[PDB]
């Protein structure tokens, strides 16, 4: 059984991936993180209270 | 309109009303765009008109 699961682990490491590789951008917040201006959601007549800086 | 006929008077009134309605809409849009609020143009040109 030890050899069987050793082979299974080798096959797993060869053919399996930890994550699907989705773009990290979809995980980053848009609203409330201080980076709202990046998305240009409210460009026409932007709201002054929202900071212009995109540093977060 | 002193010498005009009824058809001419009705046509004059039609012209007056068309001009008046177009002018009312024109003033509405003029003030709307002069307040800013010109989104179609903003989006089309990619810049604030
Ligand atoms: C005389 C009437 C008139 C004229 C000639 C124009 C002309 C123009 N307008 Mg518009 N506009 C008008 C009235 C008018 N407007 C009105 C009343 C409003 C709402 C207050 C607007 C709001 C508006 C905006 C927000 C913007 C323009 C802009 C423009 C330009 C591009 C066209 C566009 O998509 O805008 C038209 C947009 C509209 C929302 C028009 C709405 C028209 C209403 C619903 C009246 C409909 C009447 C109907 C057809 C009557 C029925 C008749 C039928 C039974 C025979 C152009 C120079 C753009 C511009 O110049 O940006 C710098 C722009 O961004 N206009
Ligand atoms: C595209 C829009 C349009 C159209 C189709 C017409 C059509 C007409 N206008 Mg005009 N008119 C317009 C815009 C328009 N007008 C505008 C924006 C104004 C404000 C300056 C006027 C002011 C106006 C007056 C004061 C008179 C007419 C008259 C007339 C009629 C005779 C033609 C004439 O004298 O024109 C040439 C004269 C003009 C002022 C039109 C050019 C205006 C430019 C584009 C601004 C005709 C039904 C006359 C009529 O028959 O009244 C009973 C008339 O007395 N119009
Ligand atoms: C005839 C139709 C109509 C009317 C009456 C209005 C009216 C208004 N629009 Mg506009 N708007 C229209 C069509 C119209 N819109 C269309 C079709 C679009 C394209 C999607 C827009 C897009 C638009 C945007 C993006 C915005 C407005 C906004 C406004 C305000 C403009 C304030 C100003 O200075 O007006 C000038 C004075 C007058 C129009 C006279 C007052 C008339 C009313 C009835 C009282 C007001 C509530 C602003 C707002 O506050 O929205 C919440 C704004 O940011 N409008
Ligand atoms: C998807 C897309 C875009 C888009 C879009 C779309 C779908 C835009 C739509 C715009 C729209 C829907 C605009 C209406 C205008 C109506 C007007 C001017 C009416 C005038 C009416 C007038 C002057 C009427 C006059 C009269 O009736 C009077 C008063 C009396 C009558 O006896 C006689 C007549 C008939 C003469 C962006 C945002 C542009 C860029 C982006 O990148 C991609």
């Amino acid at each position: 059984k030890e050899q069987q699961f050793a082979w299974a682990k080798a096959y797993y490491r060869k053919y399996n991936q930890e994550t699907d590789g989705k773009d990290p951008k979809y995980s980053k917040p848009s609203t409330g993180a201080g980076v709202f201006r990046k998305f240009k959601i409210d460009w026409p007549n932007p709201d002054p209270s929202i900071p212009d800086t995109t540093d977060g | 309109t002193s010498k005009k006929s009824k058809e001419e008077i009705l046509e004059l009134r039609a012209i007056e009303l068309k001009h008046g309605r177009v002018a009312m809409l024109a003033v509405l849009g003029w003030f709307h765009v002069a307040a800013g609020f010109h989104i179609i143009g903003d989006l089309a040109t990619g810049t604030y008109l």
